[PDB]
């Protein structure tokens, strides 16, 4: 069990650039 | 203790002013969104002739 793959490709990690993205609320304060 | 009118968020408890003062709170125990204002505070002056 927990089979594995073969024949995969390289993930090659190309890049894309994140804009404005990755914003989360710190605190739980209503404002 | 006041009820507070703007809609807070589901997770977010407590208001916040501009001085970071907190002037509303959600209740642990029930379950309400009340607004926070001081109690008055002035300076007595006697007028006198």
């Amino acid at each position: 069990k927990c089979l594995d793959f073969d024949d995969r490709t390289p993930p090659a990690n190309t890049q894309f650039l994140s804009s404005h993205r990755g914003v989360y609320y710190p605190d739980d304060i209503f404002r | 203790l006041t009820p507070s009118s703007k809609r807070f968020q589901p997770f977010q408890q407590f208001g916040r002013d501009v001085s970071d003062f907190t002037d509303s709170v959600r209740d642990p125990k029930t379950s309400e969104i009340l607004d926070i204002s001081p109690c008055s505070f002035g300076g007595v002056s006697v007028i006198t002739p």
